[PDB]
């Protein structure tokens, strides 16, 4: 870039580039993310072969597309380091992980910016609807205590955890929120949890969470008011995992241009400060 | 005149290969001399 | 408008804006990387704490200065998480360890690119002088068969991988090279090892590498054609690690100064990346 | 109308420029690479000149243009120098004891040279300029002087006892041996395993392109102390293994031929030399 | 890349730039080559020195001259490597060694450019009058098989060389010559011998081969049409040894300036290559 200041020409040439599907079959590349049960109940040794000259016919060329297998929802959260230019995830809704489910759409779906917190010397405080605290790991268990404006506890001491309040009971993936504009000493178990402070933001322009099962429903929003709905949302009817990747590969560019690379020059998107 | 013999010619190339092909279906057999052929290493006898 | 879409027009206002150390001073950090022969030669428990006092008079406020421990060029150079806004690694000569610094220095200096390899199903080939084969791991050991035209092997069986040709015999770190627009498949020891194909892209506006001692090298051009000399590239003569330390500290900026804003990183970017 | 240096070519500038040239090369020139023993030693392949080959096809090199040349040593190798073909790229592995040997090498094939036969025993002689060497080469070179005055008198040495004579070269296979210009000397060479022949230099060479392996170089090159000569025909390699530095010159071969090509004495230019 | 392509604009100016003689004497080096019984003969220890001082007479300076001992025809034809600017080599006529010395002259006084021959995997032709298979080595034998435009033999079978057509018996130095145009399966002795393709051309502005002996008629062409008598070959009436050297020196200068150092240099003996 080093250039947005000074603005571009808003005539109306009326010329449009034709395509742009015959850019991406060239130049991107394509991560299918996909549960252990899924190739489990597919049981061939080839299926990622056969899949992928599959992929040849809806234009994607022989080394572009891929297969990375994570074997649960709470793995699959936090290390997380998006492969490809365009990351297809498929989640097979799994009625009590839920918000686990939904902690990790947040994740992915979105744009995150995060810095490293540290627990032990320093008592902090959450800004706006956009700061949240990720935290994920072996087992995540967040105790919280809101401190007045004198370091003081709100039906805590901020001596002995036991008055604190539990927020998180041994999770993989974590969005914690708290009252914007309190301090509080957080208690997490650091030893198998990492938590992190970020600020969110931009989307992205790259997953598809497309959900099987049920009559699913997410809500990005930590808030009641806002529901929000987006294109890198979609939802597949579940007969069976063969199917599935039929119609994934029968719309693969449906698919993509429901997301559009350009947006994926980092691993994983933890952003570091 | 010329013109067209000359060009006549490169018109009618495609055709080259047709005949081309035939000959062969019909000439002699074919044989497949390239069978890899690995290289050395010397190990050898050992008692008294 | 952020569509990194670009235009600017140089008038020369020749408004020579000052400072610019005093906007690093305020706003960035500093990580600085050592090898544990560096620490232990220093013996001291606050060592850390005394350099960061040192610290405020180039500049710098406590909470700024960070210093990372690798103890080994080889593990040093797996990972790379590169902590804050500028890194300044040093480096002591280890004369058999040459190429495992050129690879490491390669890394860092530069900017990557990279996706992931299946080696299992998929032979691959490298398009121009910028895609090479950055594999790190445990023990990396890399064999390899070029295929003509036809998926065949050429001086090699696709079957046997005793007939394979070794490239890299449990290294730490590799940057693979082979000719150029020619399909291989490739044999690697995925266990202990990670291979992906990297576009090297754009180059580090934050590393610094400092050298100690020998007379120095370490070339990142796999041609034979080029030499790249950069500023990002210091040399610093041996006598004592605690010398060093404090040279790198009474020369902090300048030596922030030969790198600055780590531009890929920078806000301001989009369709350039981050 | 041969050698008559017309005294100038036209200088106007046209400005065409006739494309490529490396597909002249490529068609009508040949390439000999020159590596030592322990180069192949460790490839340990029956076929690796041949696989080798069809890669060199890819860089646009035809199956009977390049050829493999395996010199033992550095001494060997500078010994007889019949460098066979048009382009040779002569690989050198860095062996830090050798290093004069490799230098006194290098200053042989990068460099043109004229010479002309010495006889030690009947006629003592001198160096006349910068550029007049005395290359001697074979089985075990010793080379023993003694400065004449201009009388024919030793001076610090008995023209008649060579046990007074100054030794400057014990056993090289290899030496380029420099006096104080424009004094005589007799000269105790072992004419027995050597040779010692008097050289003018000059010209340079447009074909080899010593490519280095290993250590750090920079490479000191002049018989003097005030310059230092860095030429393109002179390129280095970091050392990973013999396989990769192979692939590296084939990936290469243009851009190192670039580096080189020509030689005027190669061309219908000889009416000179 | 300078030279022609332009013309020289002559215009006689005539102005004479006298001698040459004086640039040849402060430059050039001068290369005596002879046969040993040529110095078995003069039995001195010190005969290369006297005649160097008797050259400096002529005008050669005394680290200008070299004195190579060839011991035959044969070796020095093999070995022929012209060390200095001019050379002027001496031959005594051996009358059963013509061919060899014809041969060797055919080498020296002209200019050859030759390639390497793999006589083992390729079927060979000469192209004009001008390529000739120069070979030489410790015993030369060339057996050859012409083949029609098949790659089969006529008069043999590319498979035994029983059959093949021998045009050479264990020879030191050997200019073959084969019918122009026609692919020929090559049988040398490689062992011993070394055979190169090479295309001919610029006499030699050095070697002045001086003859000893006999009456000299020298055809050194392949063909039966003409018969070239250049400057770069003269002949002396032969007395004693001592004599021979004596005239050469005393007429070093002709005997130069029927030569010219010029064209010469080259960088080493004979051949050429340009593989």
């Amino acid at each position: 870039n080093y250039g947005i200041n000074l603005p571009i020409t808003g005539s109306m040439d009326t010329a449009y580039a034709n395509s742009t599907q015959e850019e991406t079959f060239l130049t991107s590349t394509l991560c299918l993310y996909y549960p252990t049960e899924a190739a489990t109940e597919i049981n061939d040794n080839s299926w990622k072969d056969t899949l992928s000259q599959l992929f040849l016919t809806k234009g994607w060329p022989t080394g572009s597309v891929y297969f990375k297998e994570y074997t649960d929802i709470a793995s699959f959260s936090v290390d997380p380091q998006l492969y490809c230019d365009y990351n297809v995830v498929l989640m097979k809704y799994d009625a009590t992980l839920q918000l686990d489910m939904s902690e990790l759409a947040d994740l992915i779906l979105n744009e995150w910016l995060c810095n490293p917190m540290d627990i032990t010397l320093y008592y902090y405080q959450q800004t706006d609807e956009a700061n949240k605290w990720i935290s994920m790991g072996s087992s995540c268990t967040i105790k919280v205590c809101p401190l007045n404006t004198q370091t003081l506890g709100i039906g805590c001491l901020t001596t002995d955890t036991a008055t604190f309040e539990e927020v998180a009971t041994a999770e993989k993936l974590v969005i914690t929120d708290v009252v914007d504009g309190v301090n509080h000493k957080l208690d997490v178990t650091t030893a198998t949890c990492t938590i992190r402070n970020c600020k969110k933001l931009g989307p992205r322009e790259n997953v598809a969470v497309i959900q099987v099962g049920g009559s699913d429903v997410l809500d990005i929003t930590a808030d009641p008011t806002t529901a929000p709905q987006t294109e890198r949302m979609m939802r597949i009817n579940w007969k069976k995992w063969w199917q599935v990747f039929y119609t994934v590969v029968d719309y693969v560019n449906q698919i993509i241009q429901a997301m559009s690379k350009r947006s994926r020059s980092l691993n994983s998107a933890a952003f570091y400060y | 005149m010329a013109s067209l013999i000359y060009r006549q010619l490169l018109t009618n190339s495609y055709t080259v290969d047709l005949s081309d092909e035939i000959q062969e279906i019909g000439s002699t057999k074919t044989q497949n001399v390239t069978i890899n052929l690995g290289p050395f290493a010397q190990t050898g006898y050992a008692p008294v």
